[PDB]
């Protein structure tokens, strides 16, 4: 019968063309594709200049060397804690950043 | 448990209410509850048959031409359903019209055929198809009933001429002696009813979650 | 172009000053003006270092160095 | 005339508000405007090509052999194949072009409009030019409605919609109101 | 020339007739002054004196650490008692680094470094003389004047604009400063025209100051290129970007300075300060402020030394005749709520308004009705409603697209809003959030660069030391 | 919490704007109420009260402050809908219109300032589509205290309950009559020569809506609104000019089929829509070119659906279509900034 | 995963499906045709009583060319070699578009019943033309061109005898005009249609 053969020629041609193109060249998921910081702290007594904090600090936060120099941090700290366990006397005192004038932002209006 | 899919597909994953699919027949053939029930039954039968065929033919489909194969496996089946209900359910066929033929492109049918029927055995696919069809039928019946009550007052009307005299017990009348609001039957009345149903679903889901808490 | 740091725990100061190439730590510190900020700085007594190494006043410094005055 | 036919297809006989075709991608992608425009252009081109191919297949292969009841299957199959090519050919030849048409092309492989329009055009007995114009006009109407609805939904996303209606439900209500507004073009053409 | 027309603007009640009658008064020396170390824009000055030191009127208490800064001079002779925290004239009320000076009462000047024939030296010498005097641009922007003049020198300046158009309601300091000291302002304008090689000065005053216009025209009538212009009485007219358009007719390009169109804008007080500093060597020690409001017995203008507490100014003008519902440091349209009366007077203080309840409008916010009366009043031609909509939804990036970058916080939005919406509050909140994100990104970039440099230098030093040790043991 | 500036205001308020709009509508409303008699008064009162009550109920449900009831944005919607309705309409028509507007059109989107469509016109379109028989029965002018208008209790039976209007109290208007007689193979000249007088149509002595009939007091109110700076002249000027120009062109081309100019202007709710309804601030563009585009589109749609459409008037449909088109106009016709070109790039100088 | 395999799969699927579809078509086409014929007969029966006709009305379809209507589809109803009724269709422009109705006129000019097949009139305002909502369409049940001169074949608006809907007169005008044109067309064509 010519019908089954004419609908098989289409089925083989439209498959071979797609296969050749692939070799050469869900609806829900498809549309998805288309559409407190802290800082360190060093007291005046727990630091004896054992230079361990500077030794373990990827950032240039702790400044100082030698002994009995009371090394202190800077604004570059990020609270990673690399200096916490480094200090044998536990001098690091990571604390939340305090609010100051330069870090003051306006508050959002309540509602309408 | 195999029965888990059937229970979960009813409300947890509703085809027209959760996945936002099969909206064309949901909004088009909904002016009467009987139209929705017939369309839902036809879609359920097509889903069951296509899921069974795809799962039994699961380890035969090449990844790159997966669509034109499975679509064909859908399309022919749909054609048969057409040629069935055009011959022995002609009264219902004349009412649905184009949307009995537009089941091949029904997003729910192809989505279930691709997502679940290609990685599950035959029985889980059959149960998933039955559950999705039941959920679609329930949504269609609810929307059609609301629209028909608003537009005419009556519920499930001319069930006997469409679904057979055996269903004559379903013809009930609400709000007797009521001419009805004409806007509900019209296209502006379908989107609004669907949106209100979605809002009610969200509210009842929140309330049920609160009660469970 | 270098920096001068005072590691005083009460008030840690850091300033940046541009100095002539081939300068010395003494002249760089004098140009930076850290002396007028803190009159209690003894340049002959307190330790002066570069990046944590004790250095000499007339030692030459390169661009990007960090002179530090501490106890 | 043909301008009247195109305007009637776009406005009087809109394929979404009065035809209920292609509503799933229309309601899924209209949240943003740029995807809406991309899908609009893609679906216009796809519908034109599908109408032309469907008419050729029906009047050169199906009817001469006497098999018409097969048409649905054949139609969709051919369209599917075409779409895949129009994706892959534009996923290497012009990689920049695979950002405005290629991405949204898989969405319209089975859209209910690319199949609804050919089946509707068959019953009217259109010729080749009329079939192509019907496809293009339906695509243009779909595009215009999607763009307008995308603008409306973008403005609604920044409004104080109640928490029980924000999202899809307000979109459906707005689409119903949009159909009511478009109901004024009835009988014009 | 001829005045063009700016776009947008409002006409608030001037309320300038209740204080611009009496001449500029004087203050008795208060016991103690609180001088914040950051009264300018840019970096903060560093103290040079210690606790207990004796200073004279005009000593340089703090010096600038970088180019963009300004020194702080002692307003009066006395003894330094603290270099610590002092209250700040800010809405928040947080303290800031500052010196506390105990006024001795002798009020003895230091040996000033006077000049000789200022119209004889090259512009750079005059620029650094202004730099070593603390001139800070007493116009509200508190930007150093020396930096502005130095930037102006490099370009070609065709016009020096004296921004004498005091536009804020209740404020009359510029009016009196031009009525009484027109000659000094004209001399300062001539000195600025000598510093920046230009063509003419275009001194501009609003038309609601007939006495100031008459005094300025009488003072500058023989010098030629000097011109006096009478701009209309519109609120956002004293802004540099709007006054430049009104006078010249050009528009300052977005993200560009006023020198691009060849115009330099200076306040009528900054010019007087420049004239004083150049002619006599006197630093920036005192300014003129306006005390007004319905809760002040006698509104007036006072010649206030920097660092004087607000309570002294309030007591000098009779006193609080009632309950002041709001205390504002500046005009109503751009002022800030004072925390208390212990706050000092910075160089940027413009007014000390004490507004009662019947002068402050009552506002009950309501949803936006899209009347588009904000667009018709915005001087910069923006769409304030869209910016507020995007800022309320935390979409700052989308708010910047609608003009949040170019907003000058003038307040013409909330002044014409039927449904009273704090549009300026939304804009300030969004700008603060954007600034916080930018600062966090800048800190992250800086720390990453520092880590990279430190790791690289440590690694190269270790490798060099290892190679040297390996070479040493080879010859051993 | 600190308070942010500015600390000055111009004493503006939404309540003043809404009450001024109502005051502008007052004279034409009184003229319509006197002309049609007691049933118009009953329908107007019922519509306004129902709108206010439904607004209060919706505010209570949503938790919004009840003070939102005092801005008059609901009374204005009820007023415009009531004056847009047929005079001798039943109570349930007005109640359903108010329920559909205040409700779906306005309060379901958040409240005032959040809706994308015109509430009153949405209710009018819904009523016309759902109840075509009750919305196409136009009663002849029966002036109050004229010995021919029904009394008080007869008018109560006319409005509430369902007493028939007898015979001889219902007539055909102008636009629908012209279209019907054109369908009766009569040229557009003979219909207007003996069935339309411009003087009586402009004054408002013809059947029609409650407040639509008088195109002179509406003009006075619109002019007063324009002078008080509550509305912008762009929309009324554009709508009226577009309708007049298109009508004049069609009259000049084919005078025996098209009626144009004075006939189009002094008929239907064109002036009322142009001044009081198309100028809704919430559903109109905020620009100048945007407002001009809005007005020209409104006028073109009104004329096109009048002449060749299936409706005698399409003010509501045109307004709804342009309300749909508004967001694109807003996002594509923004005003130029300061120091930037129209494309948004910084100026070069 | 080889170019042969994809083509073979997509050919086998389309071959098996085509075979199944052709089997279903050869199974159900006769039933479909019977259902369509029965629907046509049911539509025809609503205007023509069974006792009047003996032969099959949808077997002796005529085609008459007149001067105004064009070409018609007159279906005769012959009892014993004698014409007793003729059923045809009339189309005329109403309000929302053409109205298509069916008329069955007996052999003497009397109208046996009128039904409206296709219309797009406004619902709730001019939907009484349908026989399922009102009996207005049953007005033309004993009339002809003999007892009703060419003056009463208009709505009461134009000076006739046929009622008009409340607020809808164009549709009654169209229906009455179609009925009058059908009667005049039967009058013009004698013999074949008249008998
Ligand atoms: C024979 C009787 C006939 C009666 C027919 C009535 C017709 C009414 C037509 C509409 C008129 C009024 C429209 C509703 C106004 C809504 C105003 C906002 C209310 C709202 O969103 O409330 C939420 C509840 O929603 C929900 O829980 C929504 C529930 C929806 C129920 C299902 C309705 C289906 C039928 C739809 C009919 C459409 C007709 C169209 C022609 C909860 O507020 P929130 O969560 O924001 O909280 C806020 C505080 N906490
Ligand atoms: C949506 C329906 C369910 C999905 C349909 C899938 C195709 C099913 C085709 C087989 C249908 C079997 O249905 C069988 O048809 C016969 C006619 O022979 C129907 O029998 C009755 O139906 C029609 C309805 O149009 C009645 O008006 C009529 O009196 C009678 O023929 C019954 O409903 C049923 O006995
Ligand atoms: C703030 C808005 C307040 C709205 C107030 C709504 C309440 C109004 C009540 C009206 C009185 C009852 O109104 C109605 O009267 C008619 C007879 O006239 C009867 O109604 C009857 O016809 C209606 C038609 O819609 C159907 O419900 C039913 O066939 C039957 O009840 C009932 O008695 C009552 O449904
Ligand atoms: C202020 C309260 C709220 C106002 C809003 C609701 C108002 C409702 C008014 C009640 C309904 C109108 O009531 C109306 O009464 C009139 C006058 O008696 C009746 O009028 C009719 O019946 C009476 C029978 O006594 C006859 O005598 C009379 O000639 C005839 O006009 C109407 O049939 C009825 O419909
Ligand atoms: C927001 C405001 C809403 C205004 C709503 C007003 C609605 C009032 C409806 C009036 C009633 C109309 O419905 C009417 O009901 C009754 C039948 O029960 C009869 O009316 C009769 O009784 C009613 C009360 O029962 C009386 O108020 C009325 O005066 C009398 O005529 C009429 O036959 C019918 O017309
Ligand atoms: C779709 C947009 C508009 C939303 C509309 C919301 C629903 C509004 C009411 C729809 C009612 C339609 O159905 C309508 O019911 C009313 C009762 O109210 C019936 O009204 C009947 O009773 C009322 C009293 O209750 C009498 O005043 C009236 O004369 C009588 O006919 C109407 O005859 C019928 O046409
Ligand atoms: C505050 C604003 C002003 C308030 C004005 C209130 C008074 C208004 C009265 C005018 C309304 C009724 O006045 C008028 O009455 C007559 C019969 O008397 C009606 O009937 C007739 O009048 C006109 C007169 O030109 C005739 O040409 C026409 O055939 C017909 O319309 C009119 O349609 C109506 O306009
Ligand atoms: C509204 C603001 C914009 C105004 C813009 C004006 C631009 C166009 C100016 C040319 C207008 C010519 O307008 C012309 O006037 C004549 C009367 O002279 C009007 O014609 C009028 O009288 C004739 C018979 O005399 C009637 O058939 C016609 O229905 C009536 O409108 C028409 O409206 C138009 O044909
Ligand atoms: C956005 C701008 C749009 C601009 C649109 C301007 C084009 C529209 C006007 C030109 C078309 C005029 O259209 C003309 O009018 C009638 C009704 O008046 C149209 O409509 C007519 O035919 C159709 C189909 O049979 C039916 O609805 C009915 O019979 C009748 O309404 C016809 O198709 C045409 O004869
Ligand atoms: C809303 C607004 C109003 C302003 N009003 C004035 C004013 O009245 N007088 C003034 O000198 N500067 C005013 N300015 C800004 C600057 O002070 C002025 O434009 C210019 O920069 C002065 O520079 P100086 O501080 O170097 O003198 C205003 C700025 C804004 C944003
Ligand atoms: C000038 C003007 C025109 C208005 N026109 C309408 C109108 O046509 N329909 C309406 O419901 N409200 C109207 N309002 C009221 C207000 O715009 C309406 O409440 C908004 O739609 C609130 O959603 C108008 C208000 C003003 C000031
Ligand atoms: S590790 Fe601790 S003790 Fe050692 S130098 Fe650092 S802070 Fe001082
Ligand atoms: S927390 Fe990390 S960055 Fe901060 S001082 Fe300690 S080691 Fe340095
Ligand atoms: S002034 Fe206020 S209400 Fe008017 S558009 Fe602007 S924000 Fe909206
Ligand atoms: S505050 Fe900003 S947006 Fe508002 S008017 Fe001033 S410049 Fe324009
Ligand atoms: S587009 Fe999803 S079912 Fe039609």
């Amino acid at each position: 019968i010519e019908a089954t053969l004419a609908l098989t020629v289409m089925g083989v041609l439209l498959g071979c063309g797609l296969g050749l193109a692939a070799r050469k060249f869900g609806v829900g998921l498809a549309e998805k594709l288309a559409a407190a910081p802290m800082l360190a702290r060093v007291e005046a007594s727990q630091c004896i200049g054992c230079t361990r904090c500077y030794r373990a600090c990827p950032t240039d936060a702790i400044v100082g060397a030698s002994g009995q120099v009371h090394v202190v941090l800077e604004d570059a700290c990020t609270g990673c804690g690399k200096c916490r366990d480094a200090c044998p006397e536990d001098c690091v005192l990571l604390i939340p950043q305090e609010q100051t004038l330069d870090t003051w932002r306006w508050d959002k209006p309540a509602a309408a | 448990v195999p029965w888990q899919y059937f229970t979960s597909a009813l409300w947890q994953y509703n085809v027209a209410l959760v996945q936002m699919l099969a909206l064309c027949p949901t909004l088009a053939v909904t002016t009467t509850a009987t139209n929705g029930l017939g369309m839902g039954l036809a879609t359920t039968l097509v889903l069951v048959m296509t899921n069974a065929l795809i799962s039994s033919m699961r380890h035969t489909i090449s990844p790159e031409v997966r669509n034109p194969v499975m679509i064909g496996v859908i399309a022919g089946v749909v054609t048969l359903t057409d040629m069935a209900m055009n011959a022995w359910m002609h009264e219902l066929y004349k009412v649905l019209g184009l949307f009995i033929a537009l089941i091949v492109t029904n997003c729910a049918v192809l989505g279930r055929a691709e997502s679940f029927c290609l990685r599950n055995p035959v029985i889980p696919s059959i149960l998933d198809g039955a559950g999705m069809g039941a959920g679609f039928t329930a949504v269609l019946v609810v929307i059609g009933g609301i629209r028909e009550i608003l537009g005419s007052g009556t519920l499930f009307s001319q069930a006997s001429s469409l679904l057979g005299s055996h269903f004559k017990w379903m013809e009930i009348t609400v709000i007797p002696d009521f001419q009805g609001i004409l806007l509900a039957i019209l296209p502006p009345g379908a989107f609004i009813v669907l949106g209100f149903l979605l809002a009610a679903k969200r509210v009842i889901d929140r309330k049920r979650a609160e009660r469970r808490q | 172009r270098v920096s001068v740091v005072y590691a005083d725990p009460a008030k840690p100061l850091q300033l940046s000053c541009k100095v002539e190439d081939g300068c010395s730590v003494e002249q760089a510190i004098q140009q930076s003006g850290v002396l007028r900020c803190c009159p209690d700085i003894d340049l002959k007594k307190q330790k002066v270092g570069v990046f944590g190494k004790f250095v000499k006043l007339d030692s030459p410094l390169k661009d990007g160095d960090r002179i530090e005055i501490y106890q | 005339e043909y301008v009247l036919f195109l305007l009637g297809t776009v406005l009087v006989h809109n394929v979404v508000l009065v035809g209920f075709l292609g509503l799933c991608p229309f309601m899924g992608v209209s949240s943003k405007l740029d995807p809406s425009i991309g899908l609009a252009v893609a679906t216009t081109l796809v519908m034109g090509l599908g109408g032309a191919s469907s008419w050729l297949l029906e009047h050169y292969v199906l009817l001469p052999l006497g098999i018409g009841f097969i048409r649905i299957l054949a139609y969709i199959v051919v369209i599917a194949g075409m779409v895949q090519l129009i994706e892959m050919i534009i996923r290497k030849a012009s990689p920049s072009l695979y950002r405005s048409l290629g991405i949204y092309l898989p969405l319209i492989t089975t859209n209910c409009a690319v199949l609804g329009v050919p089946l509707l055009s068959v019953r009217e007995g259109h010729d080749l030019t009329m079939a192509v114009l019907f496809g293009l006009g339906s695509g243009l109407g779909f595009s215009l409605i999607m763009i307008i609805f995308a603008g409306l939904r973008e403005r609604l996303a920044l409004a104080n919609v109640p928490a029980a209606f924000s999202g899809p439900p307000i979109a459906f209500v707005t689409a119903g109101l949009l159909a009511l507004a478009f109901m004024g073009f009835g009988g014009l053409i | 020339f001829n005045l063009s027309s700016i776009r947008g603007g409002v006409h608030p009640a001037a309320h300038k007739d209740l204080s611009a009658a009496l001449p500029i008064g004087s203050l008795p020396l208060p016991p103690r002054l609180y001088l914040p170390l950051r009264q300018h824009a840019g970096a903060e000055a560093l103290p040079m004196v210690a606790v207990g030191d004796k200073v004279l009127k005009g000593q340089l208490l703090a010096f600038p650490p970088t180019e963009v800064s300004a020194p702080v001079h002692a307003p009066t002779s006395g003894r330094i008692v603290a270099i610590g925290p002092v209250p700040a004239p800010h809405p928040s009320g947080l303290t800031t680094t500052g010196i506390v000076l105990e006024s001795d009462g002798e009020d003895r000047w230091i040996d000033l470094d006077v000049s000789t024939d200022p119209f004889a030296e090259d512009p750079l010498v005059l620029a650094d003389r202004v730099a070593k005097a603390g001139i800070v641009g007493l116009g509200g922007a508190i930007f150093p004047a020396a930096v502005k003049l130095k930037q102006g020198t490099r370009h070609e300046i065709k016009t020096v604009l004296v921004n004498g158009s005091e536009c804020e309601p209740y404020l009359t300091c510029d009016d009196r400063i031009m009525r009484e000291r027109a000659e000094a302002i004209v001399d300062g304008a001539r000195l600025i025209q000598h510093i920046l090689r230009a063509y003419s000065v275009v001194i501009a005053i609003e038309d609601n100051k007939p006495e100031a216009l008459a005094a300025m025209r009488a003072a500058a009538e023989h010098f030629g290129a000097i011109e006096v212009m009478a701009v209309p009485a519109l609120y956002p007219m004293g802004s540099a970007k709007q006054l430049i358009q009104a006078v010249t007719g050009r528009e300052v390009p977005a993200g560009g300075r006023s020198t691009d169109v060849g115009v330099l804008v200076h306040n009528a007080g900054t010019v007087y300060a420049i004239q004083q500093a150049l002619r006599f060597g006197r630093p920036l020690i005192s300014r003129v402020v306006t005390v007004s409001g319905a809760c002040v017995k006698t509104p007036q203008n006072l010649d206030v030394l920097i660092g004087t507490p607000v309570q002294a100014l309030i007591d000098a003008c009779g006193g609080l005749s009632g309950d002041p519902q709001q205390l504002l440091l500046g005009g109503p349209m751009m002022g800030a709520v004072l925390p208390s009366t212990e706050v000092p007077v910075i160089k940027g203080a413009t007014g000390l308004l004490a507004l009662a309840r019947h002068e402050l409008p009552n506002k009950d916010p309501a949803p936006c009705i899209r009347c588009a009366s904000c667009v018709d009043a915005c001087p910069m031609g923006l769409t304030p409603l869209d910016m507020a909509l995007y800022a309320r939804a935390d979409d700052y990036d989308g708010a910047s697209e609608y003009g949040l970058r170019d907003c000058i916080l003038c307040g013409c939005c909330s002044y014409v809003c039927p449904s009273h919406i704090p549009l300026v509050h939304y804009f300030q909140y969004a700008k603060g959030q954007q600034d916080e994100r930018r600062s966090a990104a800048r800190k992250s970039d800086y720390i990453k660069r520092q880590t990279e440099v430190r790791a690289a230098r440590l690694a190269e030093e270790e490798a060099a030391k290892a190679a040297a040790k390996a070479a040493k043991e080879a010859a051993k | 919490s600190v308070a942010a500036g500015p600390f000055a205001h111009d004493r503006s308020s939404v309540n003043r704007i809404m009450l001024d709009v109502c005051l502008a509508l007052t004279p034409a409303t009184l003229f319509g109420l006197v002309m049609f008699g007691w049933p118009a008064i009953n329908l107007w009162l019922v519509t306004c009260v129902s709108a206010l009550a439904i607004e209060a109920a919706c505010l209570r449900l949503l938790g919004q402050p009840m003070r939102r009831l005092l801005d008059g944005s609901a009374l204005l919607t009820g007023w415009l809908l009531a004056i847009s309705l047929p005079p001798w309409a039943p109570w349930w028509i007005g109640v359903g219109g108010s329920l559909f507007a205040i409700g779906i059109g306005k309060q379901l989107y958040g409240g005032i300032g959040q809706n994308p469509f015109n509430p009153a016109m949405l209710a009018r379109v819904a009523l016309l589509i759902a109840f075509p028989l009750q919305m196409t029965t136009w009663a002849l002018p029966h002036p109050l205290f004229s010995s021919s208008a029904p009394g008080f209790f007869d008018s109560l039976a006319i409005t509430f309950a369902g007493a028939p209007l007898a015979d001889g109290m219902t007539g055909a208007t102008a636009l629908g009559n012209l279209k019907t007689e054109l369908t009766l193979n009569r040229t557009a000249q003979e219909i207007l020569e003996g069935g339309f007088s411009t003087i009586s149509a402009l004054f408002g002595s013809t059947p029609g809506s409650l407040g639509e009939t008088s195109e002179l007091l509406l003009l006075v109110g619109g002019v007063w609104l324009v002078l008080r700076r509550i509305i912008h002249w762009e929309i009324p000027v554009a709508i009226l000019a577009s309708v007049f120009v298109m009508a004049t062109l069609a009259y000049l081309i084919n005078p025996e089929r098209y009626a144009g100019g004075l006939y189009q202007l002094t008929s239907g709710g064109l002036i009322l829509c142009a001044f009081f309804i198309a100028t809704d601030p919430v559903t109109s563009p905020i620009s100048r070119v945007g407002r001009l585009i809005f007005g020209v589109g409104c006028g073109v749609l009104i004329y096109v659906i009048r002449t060749w459409g299936s409706f005698p008037e399409a003010a509501a449909f045109a307004v709804l279509f342009m309300n749909a088109l508004t967001p694109l106009i807003d996002r594509y016709w923004r005003p130029r900034a300061y120091g930037r070109n129209v494309r948004g790039k910084p100026l070069v100088a | 995963p080889m170019v042969a395999y994809q083509g073979l799969s997509l050919g086998l699927v389309c071959a098996v499906v085509a075979l199944l579809l052709l089997t279903g078509n050869i199974m159900t086409h006769g039933t479909i045709a019977e259902q369509q014929m029965q629907d046509r007969l049911a539509t025809l029966r609503e205007v023509l009583p069974q006792s009047l006709y003996d032969n099959n009305p949808l077997a002796d379809s005529f085609k008459v060319q007149d001067a105004e209507l064009g070409e018609v589809e007159v279906l005769p109803a012959r009892l014993q070699g004698k014409l007793t009724a003729v059923v045809f269709q009339g189309r005329n422009i109403g309000y929302g578009g053409p109205i298509e109705q069916m008329m069955s006129v007996d052999a003497q000019g009397k109208i046996l019943g009128v039904r409206v097949l296709t219309h797009k009139e406004t619902p709730g305002l001019a939907d009484k033309i349908e026989a399922s909502r009102s009996d207005w369409i049953k007005v033309f049940d004993g009339l002809s061109l003999e007892n009703t001169a060419l003056d009463k074949w208009k709505v009461k608006k134009d000076g006739g005898q046929f009622d008009q809907f409340a607020g809808a007169t164009i549709t009654p005008r169209a229906v009455v005009k179609t009925v009058l044109q059908g009667l005049q067309f039967q009058a013009r064509h004698a013999e074949q249609l008249k008998a």
